């Protein structure tokens, strides 16, 4: 409890979760898994990204926060819903805007913390999509950083290929897992990070 | 000066004469050298008596040999084994060319005898920098006295141990040296130590100097003989005092062999 | 523009050591450093005395020792003058016998009864003979 | 991470020296185990690259596993060499060439890699080994050593001239450190 952990969840928004027909299950899986991860310790902290097909969106920014969590996150997804973007009428998510995001919340608090002692972070992505080859500079360029920085950016693939993100853990030294079953979503976040 | 001379003494015994004297030179921890004794390990090797070293055919074939052997096999770097003569140093490897059939060491070293030419004395040089236990300076003999002690002047730390096969000593002629003790005797009284003993041990000092260089480098070197305690008395070797603050030089262990490994484990490491 | 903290905690007391002008005994490393730091406390007196300027005399066992000592001292000075040099202004120079320094008069007047203070006393002579006259054949 | 690939070729020295208790039973134990270790992290740290495995033993060069991509037969590799150990003296300079000669085919942006796990103190090797050195530089067949308690001389200028590697290894935990220093990627 010693040291601060910041733990940020990337969540691929991509209408693919249409395939796994449920997002709404997926939902209550990661909230129950984030409410054990704030229990844990007093300095767990949590963030919370959507990777959008179009773009990449703040869902969340304590554990005495979780209620606070919960009705933020599931009311920012049901936004997200909208029809553009639909099904795979685009096959990719913005992971490296996500990416951006989280290291620049990475980053602040960081910054914030330095002023005390020493944080430690990883990046969480829950993905669904596939790659492009667009996607690969921009990708990269955040998976380097990260890697630089020395946060390790873990990925669960429920479904579809995603090679740039496969590389990434292994760049970072994060987990990569393709989930056979993607209803033991709970056990793999759990038990596999 | 002469690197060391803390003692200072035997300079102003020779010269009859005070020098002033300082120190002009800050040193470095004594944990970097390391400087050994052997003798036995157990209550039957008692073949060392060395009333007659120049003629115990049982004492140069137990630890005077075997220990040799023992040491070199199992500390596997380039180390160079000094001895009195080159009458001891026949007797001692059986090398490819043999004094005898019965002698007792056998693995592969290089020699340094007399006729040593300018070019040769390189290429023994060559081999024991570039590779293999053997070369000069490596696994190799070598009287103390001899020519080895010039040694050569390469960056790269080419010596690691040398070992003593009896500790360098010397003789007092029936003629004008004999004259010379006798004065001495008259003058002095504890003549021995300091015309011979000690003028012997600087001529062991100067080997092992040469070996481990200076302040910038690490070595170690030790000393076979049974009369060994009274070497370290004096301070007539480099173990002697530089700087109060060193937290001292001290050699006495259970196994020699084992401690100069571990020695050199501590010596990568740091 | 500088020297070692060594020679500057040393100095001092190293001029003191040299000021009885007679003799004094230094204790210095098993080699490496000794010789160099030496030229470099014998810096600090190197135009001690302006009107007499004492010099440095350096005794040595044998021939490749000595070019150890003109290697480091070469690099000490790196010139003779301010145009190039920047500790001393000085000039050094190695030396040893004419049996060592020169091959052909040891070959040429080949008997037992021929020392080598006897043959530059030989050379010498056929010099001053052949600026005399005899140039063309002695 | 990605932005080139990797060729390097994995040389172990089976000499009679490598069977020694002085590093986990028999050093050839704790350095094949922690190899596998290696293959591994190295391979997830640059998923396009590639690898060759060499041995040294009974004064010879034997070829452990071709060249490839896929790190399963380098583990396997690994694996089936522990059961044959190790005995005699080094083959350095015809492990050098035969690496040199998978080496030199290789396309113009990739790296030229051999790492050398050695507890020996020379080679049998005849031939010039100097003239082998001078053609790696040319070549760009960049050598590291790793080497266990020893400096001998041939082999740190080997290293030096070839690139800047030569570490000493004194314990499994320190062994462990320098072969993941080596899973650490070029600049590109």
């Amino acid at each position: 409890e010693d040291e601060l952990n910041l733990l940020v969840i990337v969540v691929d928004a991509n209408p693919i979760w249409w395939g796994k027909q449920t997002l709404s299950k997926c939902i209550d899986a990661v909230m129950v898994l984030g409410n054990s991860h704030l229990f844990m310790n007093r300095s767990n902290k949590l963030a919370v990204i959507a990777s959008h097909i179009q773009e990449s969106r703040f869902l969340y920014p304590k554990y005495e926060l979780l209620t606070s969590a919960n009705e933020v996150i599931v009311e920012e997804i049901k936004d997200l819903m909208t029809k553009s973007d639909i099904k795979g009428q685009h096959t990719e998510t913005l992971l490296a805007g996500s990416l951006a995001k989280a290291l620049c919340y990475i980053h602040r608090m960081n910054k914030e913390v330095k002023d005390n002692q020493e944080m430690k972070s990883r990046i969480l992505v829950i993905k669904a999509a596939e790659d492009s080859a667009l996607q690969y500079m921009n990708f990269m360029n955040v998976i380097f950083a990260a890697q630089k920085q020395n946060i390790l950016i873990d990925a669960c693939v429920l479904d579809s290929d995603s090679g740039l993100l496969q590389q990434a853990c292994d760049i970072t030294g994060g987990l990569y897992l393709k989930v056979p079953q993607m209803p033991s979503l709970l056990q793999y976040l759990l038990w596999v990070f | 000066t002469s690197g060391t001379l803390s003692p200072l003494d035997i300079y102003p015994k020779i010269l009859d004469f005070h020098p002033v004297t300082m120190a002009t030179f800050t040193m470095t921890l004594a944990r970097v050298c390391l400087c050994p004794m052997i003798i036995g390990r157990g209550n039957d090797q008692v073949a060392i008596s060395s009333k007659f070293e120049t003629r115990e055919d049982i004492a140069v074939i137990r630890n005077y040999g075997n220990l040799l052997l023992e040491m070199s096999a199992v500390v596997p770097d380039g180390i160079v084994a000094f001895f009195t003569s080159y009458q001891y140093m026949e007797s001692t490897v059986a090398s490819w060319y043999e004094q005898g059939i019965l002698e007792n060491i056998q693995r592969n070293k290089l020699l340094f005898i007399e006729t040593q030419d300018g070019a040769e004395t390189s290429v023994a040089l060559e081999k024991y920098q570039e590779a293999c236990e053997n070369g000069r300076g490596a696994i190799l003999l070598s009287v103390a006295r001899g020519k080895v002690s010039e040694g050569i002047d390469f960056v790269h730390h080419y010596g690691r141990a040398v070992i003593m096969f009896g500790v360098p000593y010397v003789y007092t002629q029936s003629r004008i040296l004999k004259a010379r003790l006798e004065y001495l005797r008259d003058q002095f009284q504890i003549r021995e130590n300091d015309f011979l003993t000690f003028d012997a041990m600087r001529h062991a000092a100067q080997c092992v100097g040469r070996a481990i260089r200076g302040k910038t480098d690490y070595g170690l070197m030790v000393f076979a003989d049974k009369r060994f305690a009274r070497g370290d008395k004096r301070g007539k070797l480099p173990r002697w005092i530089q700087e109060h603050l060193t937290d001292a030089n001290l050699n006495l262990t259970v196994d020699e062999g084992v401690q100069v490994a571990k020695y050199f484990l501590r010596q990568m490491a740091q | 523009d500088y020297i070692y903290p060594e020679q500057f905690s040393y100095m001092r007391e190293l001029k003191r050591t040299l000021d009885a002008k007679g003799h004094g005994v230094l204790e210095m490393p098993s080699g490496t450093g000794k010789t160099v730091s030496l030229l470099a406390l014998i810096m600090a007196y190197q135009r001690a005395y302006p009107l007499e300027v004492t010099k440095l005399i350096y005794c040595s066992r044998t021939v490749p020792e000595i070019e150890k000592v003109i290697e480091e001292l070469r690099k000490l000075l790196n010139f003779y003058e301010k145009q190039e040099g920047e500790k001393l202004p000085f000039l050094g120079l190695a030396l040893s016998s004419r049996k060592n320094l020169c091959i052909h008069p040891e070959v040429t007047p080949l008997r037992f009864g021929k020392d080598v203070d006897g043959k530059c006393h030989s050379l010498t002579a056929s010099y001053v003979r052949a600026q005399y006259q005899h140039d063309t054949s002695l | 991470r990605l932005g080139m690939m990797r060729h390097l070729y994995v040389v172990v020295d089976g000499s009679r020296t490598m069977e020694d208790q002085d590093l986990k039973p028999n050093r050839l134990t704790c350095t094949l185990k922690l190899l596998e270790y290696f293959v591994e992290e190295y391979f997830d740290q640059n998923p396009i690259s590639q690898i060759g495995i060499i041995v040294t033993k009974s004064k010879r060069a034997e070829k452990l596993t071709e060249l490839s991509g896929n790190p399963r037969k380098h583990i396997t590799s690994l694996k089936k060499a522990v059961d044959m150990t190790c005995h005699g003296e080094p083959s350095l300079y015809n492990s050098l060439s035969i690496a040199m000669q998978t080496l030199k085919h290789m396309p113009g942006h990739t790296s030229r890699e051999v790492l050398i796990i050695f507890s020996s103190l020379t080679t049998c090797d005849p031939s010039n080994i100097y003239d082998l050195i001078k053609t790696l530089k040319a070549a760009k067949i960049r050598v590291s050593v790793i080497g266990l308690s020893a400096e001998v001389r041939v082999c740190t200028v080997l290293a030096r001239e070839t690139g800047g590697t030569y570490h000493v290894i004194l314990d499994e935990s320190h062994y462990k450190e320098l072969l993941t220093h080596h899973v650490s990627p070029p600049p590109a």
